[PDB]
C-alpha cells in the first residue's frame, strides 16, 4: 500500500509542477518588468540627488562588459526603507 | 521573531519559577566511558553523512546511493564487530 | 551439515545476528532482482523540477512537436497505466 | 597537478567541481556564471604569465560580480550625500521610495 | 597492535600523501594531510610509555595548527575567487600563512623546535617513517604553486635552517637528534632551490632519503641510539663499517660522492639565478654537518673504543636482519655520481 | 474501582485537546476562514508576497478573483 | 567607465492582471495550451538574449493573451471556477485533490461550450 | 533587526576571545556553547537550514557533550584561580573596549571595504531564485551520493581508522 | 556579509593566540583548536550560501567530521598522559630535551 | 493572537503534566491493589497543587544551579512548537531534527550538576545515566533517518498526509517496538530508571523543574509516536477529530509507560548497554539498509515539494 499511495503521490507533484511550468512565463515578464521599473526610479531620483558632485556619472555600470546583470536586492531595494529590504532578505527565513 | 518570543517566554516563566522557588520561603579513570564516548562521536559524524538520504534519492544515479548507503552501513557495522571482538563493549575490568 | 547444524543451533542461541544478516542479504540482493527497478530512475527523471527551454525549427527535425499536447514527443503513459 | 593519475585514467573525481560553474545539480547555476566562463576560456590554450596580464578585462568584471566593491561604494556616496541633503534640507523623498506605491 | 590494525594504519599511510599529490584539490591535500597525522601517532604511541605520549601530542598539536592555518587560506582564497585551488591573482599574505604551515609541518626553521624531542622519544622504525614518507605530500603542494611564492622568506627561511640545524647537530650525541638536524638542513637547500627549478628538490629529497633510510636500517639492527652504543660495531659486527663511513661522508656532500652534486647543481641554479650571497653561506655552513658526520666516522671505525664483554657472548651467536635493499641503496648513493645528468 | 480515574484521564485529555484546535481557529480567524499558508521554498513565498502586493491592503489573506 | 541603457517608466506600462495565486494555479493547466505559443516564443526571446530589456515586446503581447483567456472564462462558466477557487485557497499548498469531485464539473462545463 | 548578523557576530567573536583568554574550562565550555549556538544561527538567518540543524545535532550533542565528559572524568580544576577570572573578565572588557574603538576608527579609513555601517543590513544576499524550487543545501551535502562520491568514501575511510587508532591508543 | 566575515577572521585569530599561548593546561588547547574549526566551516557555508553553489557545499561537512576525529584522538592523548602522569599539566612534558 | 496561541499552549500542558503525576499515583496504586489519592480533594485533583506549594515552602555554584533546570525545562517546552495538531504552531522543515537537538542537550544539565557537586558518588551516576541517555538518542535519531525515507521531507506535516490511507506501524513495527524502548532511557523511565534507583544533588525547586521536563518530555514522545506511526485520521474538515484521536492515542501510550513501571524490574547498567550495542544497533542498521532498498527495488520514491 505504501507503494501504491507513493506513485499517486508522485502523479499529484506532476500536475502541480505542471501548472508551475505554464505559468513560470508570465511570472518571469512581470518581474522583468518590475526590476526594471525599480533601476528606472533609482536613476529618476539618483540624478537629483548626486547632480552636485564633480566627475560624477549616471548609471555608470562599474564593468566594462555590455551584458546585461542580475542586480543585487542592495541595488534596488538600497533606497527603500529597512521595511521593504528586510521583507526580502528574511522573508522565507523567518516563517512567512 | 516567533521562535523569538516563544523561547523568551519559556525562559522567563521558568525563572519566574525559580525566583518564586528562592522568595516564598521568605575521582580516577575509566577507559569504558571514554571509549563510549568515542563510539558516539563516530557514530554522530556516520548520522551527518547519512541524514541527506530523503534528497539524494530522488536524483537519477540510484545505482550509486544504494551502493554508498550499503558502503557506508556495512564498513560501519565491520568496525562494529571488530571493537566487539577486541573486547570494547563487554565492561569487565 | 555443519551448516545446517550451526544455524540450528544459531536460531536459538543468537537469533539478531541471524535476522540481521538474512535482512543484508535481501537488501543487496532483491534490487538485482525484481523488475520495478528502473522505474524510479524513469520517473525522477520525468519530474521537471525545472523549465523545459525550447527550441527553434530552423531544420527538418521532426520528433520534437510543435505543441505540448501533440503526441509526437517522449510519453510517460505507462506511469498512470502503472 | 602534480601526479596525473587522474588524467592518466582518464577519469575525475574531485576536479569536476574544483571551480563555481560546473555542472550543479539541478541546473541551478550559480551567481557570476558567465564571467567564470569567459575567464576560463581565456585562460584555455595559454599558461598563466600570458593570462595573469591579457585577461584582467575578463577577470577584473569577475571579481566585482563576485563582491561589488565598486557597487557598495557607489551605493554608500549616494546614501551619504542624500543623507547630508535631508539634513541641510533640501531634499524630499518621493512615495515611491519613502513607503508607498501603486505595485503590480 | 593486531594484524588488521596495523595493516589499516600501513594503508591509511600510503594512502594520505598519494591522495595529497593525485589530487587537484586543496581539501584533499589538507584531507591526506590528516589522513598521515591521524595513521601516523599510534605508531608513534605504540610503547605507551611517557616519552612517547609526550611526543605524540607536540607532534599532534603543531601539526593541528597548521592544518587548520591552511584551512584558513583555501577558504580565503575561496571567499576571494570561488575556485578550490590556489591561481596567480591571491593576496600574497595568503601564501605566506600557507609556507609558514607548511614549515612548521616539515620541521624547517624557527619552527624546528619540536622534532628532535619527537625524533628522541621514537624508535627507529618510525622515526625514519616521520622523515620519509611525511615530509613529500607537504612538498608536493609547493610543487604545484612555486610560481608565485615569496623567494625573500622562502630563502630566509631555509638558511635560518642551516644554521640552526647545524649549530644544534654539532652538540647533539643522540643519533636520533642528529639524522633529524641533517633532516633540517637538508630541506633547508630544497626550500631554497625550490622557486628556480622544483626537479632539484625532488632529487634532494630522493638522496636524502637514500641516505637517511639505510642508516636507521643499520640502527635498528642494534638499537644502538648512541655514540658510545654505536662504537662497539667493529666488535659486534665489523662489516657495517666501510658503508656506514661512506654514506655519512655522502650526507655531509663530499664531492666524490653523491651528496655533493645537489649543492653542486642547486648553486649553479642560484648562480644562474644571481643569489650568490646566500649560495656561499649555504656552501660555508653545510661544513658544520660534514664536521659532526666526521666525528661519528672517528668514533666507529678510523679508531676503535672500549668494548664490553658479554659481547663475546654475542659473537658467539649469529644474526641475519640486514636485507638486501640496504646495500643497494648504500651503493646507489654512493657510487652513482657519474649517473647526474641521468638523474637530471 | 477503576471508574475512579476518569477525572484525571478527561482533564488531561481536554488540555491536550486545546492547543490543536486553538491554533487552527486562531489561525482561520487571522487569515479569514482560510487556514495558514506555507512556504517550503521560494515559490509559495514569492506568491504570497504577490498577493500581498496586489491585495490593496498590504496582506495576503486575501483572494481577488476576476473583478479584478 | 560606460553608460547602460534603459527603458521609462511612463512605457512598459501595461495593465497586468493583478488575479491571484489560486485562481492562477486552478486555471494554469488549460492555459498551458490555449497561450502556449506565445509565452513558450517569450521563454525563448529570453533565454536567447539576457536582455530583459530587449526581450519586452513578447510580454505585453503574453498578457493580453492571458487576459483575452480570463475574459472567455469570465463569459463562460463564470460561478465553477469561482466556486474552485474558493475551494483550493482554503487549504495551506493549494493541492489539487482536496477539490476533485469540484473540478470535472467545472472542466465538463468548459467543454461542453468551448 | 538588521543589526542581526553583525550582532551574531561579534558574540561570534567574544566567545572564541574568552576561549583565548584560557579561563576555568567550566566557564569555557559555556563560551564555546554559546559560539556554536550564535555561529548555527548566522548560517540560518543566511539560509542554510540543514547546516545550521547538523551543527546543533553534531557539534554540540555530539563533540562537546564528549569534551565535558573527558574533561570532568580526567581533570581537577586545581585551585588556580587567584581571581584568575575576575582579572581575565577586566581583561576581557578593556579587549572589547579597544575592538569597538578599533572599527569605530577604521569605519573612517575604510568605508565600502572593511564595513559598510550606514547601510549595513544590505549587502547580505545578492541574488536568490524566486521561482525556484530544489535550491537549499540538503541538495549540495546530498550531492556525495551522487556526485563527489570522493567525499563520502573518505569520511567513511576515516572513521573506519579513527575506530582502530583511538582503541589501540587507549590501550 | 563583509563585516561579519572579518569579524570571523579576527575570531580564528584569536583561537590562534589561545593554541599558542597556554595557560597551564591542555583541554583549553584543544577547545580553542574546536572554536578555530567552528569558525572555518561556518566562514565556508557562508561563502557557499552566498555564492548559491551548492556542489562546494560537501566541503563543510568533510572537514567537520576530520575535526571530531582529530579532536577525539587529541582527547585519547591526553587521557593516557592524565593516567600515566597523573594530571593533564603541561609543565610535567619537560623529558626529550636530552 | 500569538501569544495567546503561546498560553494555549504552555498552560494547558503544565496541567496535563500535573495531572499526569496524578494518573501515575492512581494507576500505580490500582494495579498495587490500593486506591491512591482519594483525599486532598474528589477523586485527588489537588495533590498536584499541594506538593507546588509545598516544594516552593522548602528552604534551600548559582550560575549552574539555576542555568541548568532552566535550560531543561525551557527545552521540553520549546519541544511542543513545532508539533502539527493537526496544522502546527511553527511548521518548519527539519522540525524532527530540531526536536532530536533540544531533546538531547538537556544532558548538558545533567552533566553540569554533576561537575560542580564534588562527590565521586554524583559524578558515578552522573556519568552512567548521560552514557546511556546518548547511546539511545543515536538510535532513536536513525529510526527517524530510515522511516522518512518513505516520505522525502523532514517536515512534520508530510507524515499526516502520507498515513491518509494507511498507518505507518503495520510496516516499521521491527522500529516501533524500538521507538517505544529508546523513549524509556532518554526520559530515563522505567526499566532504565537506574539513575534513580542507586542513591548514596537537587533540592526541592530544581527537583521540581527537572521532574516537570521530565514527564513533559514523557507526553511529548508519546506524542510523537502518535504522531509517526499512528498516523491519525485527517479529514480537512476535522481538526477537532484530529486533535482528540491524537489525545487519545497519547494517553494510551502514557498509561502503558505506567504498566511497564508498574511491572517489570530495573536493568543492570551493564546489562543495559549489551543491550543496546549488541542487539538494536545491528538490528536499527540492517533495518536502514532495508527501507533505503526499498523505495527502489520498489516505485515508492516519495517526492519533495
Ligand atoms: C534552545 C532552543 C533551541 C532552538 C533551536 C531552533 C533552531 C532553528 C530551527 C530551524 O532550523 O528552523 C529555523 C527556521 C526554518 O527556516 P527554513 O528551514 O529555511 O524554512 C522554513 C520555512 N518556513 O528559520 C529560521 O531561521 C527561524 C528563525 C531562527 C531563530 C531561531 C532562534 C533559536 C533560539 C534562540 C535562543 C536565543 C537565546
Ligand atoms: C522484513 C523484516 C525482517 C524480520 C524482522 C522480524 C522482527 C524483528 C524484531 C525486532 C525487535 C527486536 C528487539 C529485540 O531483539 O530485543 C531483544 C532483547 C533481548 O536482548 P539481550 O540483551 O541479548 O537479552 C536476551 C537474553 N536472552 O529483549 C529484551 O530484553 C528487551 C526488554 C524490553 C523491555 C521493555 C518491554 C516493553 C514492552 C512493550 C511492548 C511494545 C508495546
Amino acid at each position: 500500500r505504501m507503494m501504491r499511495w507513493n506513485q499517486e503521490r508522485r502523479r499529484l507533484l506532476i500536475e502541480d509542477l505542471e501548472a508551475r511550468i505554464a505559468l513560470m512565463p508570465l511570472f518571469q515578464a512581470e518581474k522583468d518588468r518590475r526590476t526594471l521599473q525599480i533601476l528606472r526610479e533609482n536613476l529618476e531620483e539618483e540624478a537629483i540627488i548626486m547632480k552636485d558632485v564633480p566627475n560624477w556619472k549616471v548609471g555608470e555600470s562599474v564593468f566594462h562588459t555590455t551584458r546585461w546583470v542580475p542586480p543585487l536586492i542592495g541595488e534596488m531595494y538600497g533606497l527603500r526603507t529597512k521595511e521593504e529590504m528586510s521583507n526580502a532578505n528574511f522573508g522565507f527565513t523567518w516563517y512567512t | 521573531m516567533n521562535l523569538y518570543t516563544v523561547i523568551f517566554i519559556n525562559i522567563l516563566l521558568s525563572l519566574t519559577l525559580i525566583l518564586v522557588a528562592f522568595w516564598l520561603p521568605q575521582l580516577p579513570f575509566s577507559m569504558k566511558f571514554f571509549l563510549v564516548a568515542i563510539t558516539f562521536l563516530l557514530f554522530d559524524l556516520e548520522i551527518a553523512l547519512l541524514l541527506p538520504l530523503p534528497w539524494a534519492i530522488q536524483t537519477i544515479k540510484t545505482s550509486t546511493m544504494m551502493i554508498m548507503a550499503f558502503i557506508l552501513v556495512t564498513i560501519l557495522s565491520l568496525g562494529l564487530a571488530y571493537e566487539w571482538t577486541q573486547k570494547g563493549l563487554e565492561w569487565t575490568e | 551439515g555443519r551448516i545446517s547444524a550451526f544455524l540450528k543451533n544459531a536460531w536459538a542461541k543468537e537469533p539478531v545476528l541471524v535476522v540481521s544478516f538474512s535482512v543484508w542479504g535481501l537488501a543487496i540482493i532483491m534490487p538485482m532482482i525484481s523488475p520495478y527497478t528502473k522505474y524510479a530512475s524513469m520517473i525522477n527523471k520525468a519530474t521537471p523540477y525545472n523549465y523545459p527551454v525550447p527550441v527553434r525549427d530552423d531544420g527538418n527535425m521532426p520528433d520534437v512537436p510543435s505543441h505540448p499536447q501533440d503526441p509526437l514527443g517522449p510519453s510517460l503513459d505507462w506511469l498512470k497505466n502503472l | 597537478p602534480f601526479l596525473d593519475i587522474q588524467k592518466k585514467l582518464g577519469i575525475s573525481l574531485d576536479r569536476h567541481f574544483m571551480f563555481l560553474s560546473a555542472e550543479q545539480p539541478y541546473k541551478n547555476a550559480a551567481r557570476c556564471h558567465a564571467f567564470e566562463k569567459e575567464w576560463i576560456e581565456c585562460a584555455h590554450g595559454i599558461g598563466g604569465t600570458r593570462a595573469k596580464k591579457e585577461c584582467k578585462i575578463e577577470f577584473d568584471d569577475f571579481e566585482e560580480c563576485l563582491l561589488r566593491y565598486k557597487t557598495m561604494r557607489r551605493m554608500h556616496d549616494i546614501k551619504k550625500q542624500r543623507e547630508k541633503l535631508m539634513k541641510e534640507g533640501k531634499y524630499t523623498p518621493p512615495p515611491h521610495h519613502s513607503g508607498r506605491e501603486e505595485p503590480r | 597492535m593486531n594484524p588488521i590494525t596495523l595493516a589499516i594504519i600501513y594503508f591509511t599511510i600510503f594512502l594520505g600523501p598519494v591522495i595529497t599529490m593525485s589530487s587537484t584539490n586543496l581539501m584533499l591535500m589538507w584531507v591526506g594531510l590528516e589522513f598521515s597525522l591521524l595513521a601516523i601517532i599510534p605508531m608513534l604511541i605504540n610503547k605507551k610509555n611517557p616519552r612517547s605520549t609526550e611526543a605524540a601530542t607536540k607532534y599532534f598539536v603543531t601539526q593541528a595548527t597548521a592544518s587548520m592555518i591552511i584551512l584558513l587560506a583555501i577558504v580565503l582564497n575561496y571567499k576571494q575567487l570561488g575556485t578550490w585551488m590556489f591561481q596567480q591573482q591571491t593576496n600574497g599574505l595568503i601564501l605566506n600563512m600557507t609556507l609558514m604551515a607548511l614549515s612548521m609541518k616539515l620541521g624547517l626553521a624557527p619552527f624546528h623546535f619540536w622534532l628532535p624531542e619527537v625524533t628522541q622519544g621514537i624508535p627507529l622504525h618510525m622515526g625514519l617513517i616521520l622523515l620519509t614518507w611525511q615530509k613529500i605530500a607537504p612538498l608536493s603542494i609547493l610543487i604545484q604553486i612555486y610560481p608565485l611564492l615569496n623567494s625573500t622568506i622562502i630563502l630566509m627561511l631555509a638558511i635560518t635552517s642551516i644554521f640552526m640545524g647545524a649549530w644544534g647537530g654539532l652538540n647533539q650525541t643522540q643519533m636520533r637528534k642528529i639524522m633529524a638536524y641533517s633532516s633540517i638542513a637538508h630541506m633547508g637547500w630544497m626550500l631554497a632551490i625550490l622557486p628556480y627549478n622544483p626537479s632539484l628538490t625532488l632529487l634532494n629529497l630522493m638522496i636524502y632519503i637514500i641516505l637517511t633510510a639505510p642508516m636507521f636500517m643499520a640502527l635498528m639492527l642494534n638499537n644502538s641510539m648512541t655514540i658510545n652504543s654505536i662504537s662497539l660495531l667493529w666488535n659486534k659486527t665489523p662489516a657495517m663499517l666501510t658503508m656506514i663511513s661512506l654514506m655519512l661522508l655522502s650526507l655531509g656532500g663530499l664531492p666524490p660522492l653523491t651528496g655533493f652534486l645537489p649543492k653542486w647543481i642547486i648553486i649553479t641554479e642560484l648562480m644562474k639565478n644571481n643569489c650568490l650571497i646566500m649560495a656561499t653561506l649555504m656552501a660555508m655552513m653545510a661544513l658544520l654537518n660534514l664536521f659532526f658526520y666526521t666525528r661519528l666516522i672517528y668514533s666507529t671505525s678510523l679508531t676503535m673504543f672500549p668494548t664490553n664483554n658479554n659481547s663475546k657472548m654475542m659473537t658467539h651467536q649469529t644474526k641475519t636482519k640486514p636485507n638486501l635493499m640496504f646495500s643497494t641503496l648504500a651503493i646507489m648513493s654512493t657510487m652513482t655520481l657519474p649517473l647526474a645528468p641521468q638523474l637530471i | 474501582m477503576w471508574f475512579e480515574i476518569l477525572p484525571g484521564l478527561a482533564i488531561m485529555g481536554v488540555c491536550l485537546v486545546i492547543p490543536g484546535v486553538s491554533t487552527a481557529y486562531i489561525h482561520k480567524f487571522t487569515n479569514g476562514g482560510k487556514e495558514k499558508r506555507v512556504a517550503r521554498v521560494q515559490y509559495q513565498w514569492y506568491l504570497m508576497e504577490r498577493d500581498r502586493r496586489i491585495s490593496g491592503v498590504n496582506r495576503y489573506y486575501v483572494s481577488k478573483g476576476l473583478e479584478n | 567607465p560606460g553608460i547602460v541603457e534603459l527603458p521609462t517608466l511612463e512605457e512598459l506600462k501595461v495593465e497586468e492582471v493583478k488575479v491571484s495565486s489560486a485562481v492562477l494555479k486552478a486555471a494554469a493547466h488549460h492555459y498551458g495550451a490555449q497561450c502556449d505559443k506565445t509565452n513558450k516564443e517569450f521563454m525563448l526571446c529570453r533565454w536567447e538574449e539576457k536582455d530583459p530589456r530587449r526581450c519586452l515586446k513578447e510580454g505585453k503581447l503574453v498578457n493580453g493573451c492571458a487576459l483575452n483567456f480570463f475574459r472567455q472564462i469570465k463569459s463562460h462558466c463564470a460561478e465553477p471556477f469561482t466556486e474552485y477557487w474558493t475551494c483550493l485557497d482554503y487549504s495551506n499548498m493549494q493541492l489539487f485533490r482536496h477539490c476533485r469531485q469540484q473540478q470535472a464539473k467545472f472542466d465538463q462545463c468548459v467543454l461542453d461550450k468551448l | 533587526m538588521n543589526n542581526y548578523i553583525f550582532v551574531l557576530s561579534s558574540l561570534f567573536l567574544v566567545g572564541c576571545l574568552g576561549l583565548a583568554l584560557k579561563p576555568s574550562l567550566i566557564y569555557g565550555g559555556l563560551g564555546l556553547i554559546v559560539s556554536g549556538f550564535v555561529g548555527c544561527l548566522m548560517v540560518l538567518g543566511f539560509g542554510g537550514s540543514f547546516l545550521g540543524l547538523m551543527v546543533f545535532l553534531i557539534y554540540l550533542g555530539g563533540m562537546l557533550v564528549v569534551f565535558g565528559y573527558t574533561t570532568a572524568m580526567a581533570t581537577e580544576e586545581y585551585p588556580e584561580t587567584w581571581g584568575s577570572n575576575w582579572l581575565i573578565l577586566g581583561f576581557l572588557v578593556l579587549g572589547v573596549i579597544m575592538e569597538v574603538f578599533l572599527i569605530c576608527v577604521l569605519n573612517y579609513y575604510d568605508e565600502v571595504g572593511v564595513i559598510n555601517l550606514d547601510g549595513l543590513g544590505d549587502w547580505l544576499m545578492y541574488e536568490v531564485d524566486d521561482v525556484g524550487v530544489m535550491l537549499e543545501g540538503g541538495i549540495g551535502v546530498a550531492a556525495m551520493y551522487s556526485c563527489a562520491t570522493w567525499m563520502m568514501v573518505v569520511a567513511g575511510w576515516s572513521l573506519f581508522a579513527g575506530i582502530f587508532i583511538i582503541i589501540e591508543i587507549t590501550r | 556579509m563583509p563585516s561579519t566575515f572579518f569579524n570571523l577572521t579576527m575570531a580564528f585569530s584569536l583561537s590562534l593566540l589561545g593554541t599558542l599561548m597556554f595557560r597551564s593546561h591542555l583541554m583549553s588547547t584543544l577547545l580553542c583548536l574546536e572554536g578555530m574549526v567552528l569558525s572555518l566551516f561556518i566562514m565556508t557555508s557562508v561563502t557557499s550560501l552566498n555564492s548559491n553553489s551548492m556542489s562546494s557545499m560537501p566541503i563543510p561537512i568533510t572537514i567537520l567530521v576530520f575535526a571530531a576525529c582529530e579532536a577525539a584522538v587529541g582527547l585519547a592523548l591526553l587521557v593516557k598522559v592524565s593516567n600515566t602522569y597523573g594530571t593533564d599539566y603541561v609543565q610535567n612534558l619537560n623529558l626529550l630535551q636530552c | 493572537m500569538f501569544f495567546i496561541n503561546i498560553l494555549t499552549l504552555l498552560v494547558p500542558i503544565l496541567i496535563a503534566m500535573a495531572f499526569l503525576t496524578l494518573v501515575e499515583r492512581k494507576i500505580l496504586g490500582y494495579m498495587q491493589l490500593r486506591k491512591g489519592p482519594n483525599i486532598v480533594g474528589p477523586y485527588g485533583i489537588l495533590q498536584p497543587f499541594a506538593d507546588a506549594m509545598k516544594l516552593f515552602m522548602k528552604e534551600p555554584s548559582m550560575s549552574l544551579f539555576i542555568i541548568a533546570p532552566t535550560l531543561s525545562l525551557t527545552l521540553a517546552l520549546s519541544l511542543w512548537v513545532p508539533l502539527p495538531m493537526p496544522h502546527p504552531l511553527i511548521n518548519l522543515n527539519l522540525g524532527i531534527l530540531f526536536i532530536l537537538a533540544t531533546s538531547s542537550l538537556s544532558v548538558y544539565s545533567i552533566l553540569w550538576s554533576g561537575w560542580a557537586s564534588n562527590s565521586k558518588y554524583s559524578l558515578f551516576g552522573a556519568l552512567r545515566a548521560v552514557a546511556q541517555t546518548i547511546s539511545y538518542e543515536v538510535t532513536m535519531a536513525i529510526i527517524l533517518l530510515s522511516v522518512l525515507l518513505m516520505n522525502g521531507s523532514y517536515s512534520l506535516q508530510t507524515l499526516i498526509t502520507t498515513q491518509e490511507h494507511m498507518w505507518l506501524l503495520l510496516p516499521a513495527w521491527p522500529m516501533a517496538m524500538m521507538w517505544f524502548i529508546s523513549t524509556l532511557a532518554e526520559t530515563n523511565r522505567a526499566p532504565f530508571d537506574l539513575t534513580e534507583g542507586e542513591s548514596e544533588e537537587y533540592a526541592a525547586g530544581p527537583f521540581a523543574l527537572f521532574f516537570m521536563a521530565e514527564y513533559t518530555n514523557i507526553i511529548l514522545m508519546n506524542a510523537l509516536t502518535t504522531i509517526i506511526f499512528l498516523g491519525p485520521l485527517y479529514y480537512i474538515n476535522l481538526p477537532e477529530l484530529y486533535s482528540t484521536n491524537f489525545m487519545m492515542e497519547a494517553l494510551l501510550l502514557s498509561s502503558t509507560f505506567l504498566w511497564i513501571r508498574a511491572s517489570y524490574p530495573r536493568f543492570r547498567y551493564d546489562q543495559l548497554m549489551h543491550l543496546l550495542w549488541k542487539n538494536f544497533l545491528p538490528l536499527t542498521l540492517a533495518l536502514c539498509m532495508w527501507h533505503i532498498s526499498l523505495p527502489i527495488f520498489t516505485a515508492g520514491v516519495p517526492p519533495y515539494m
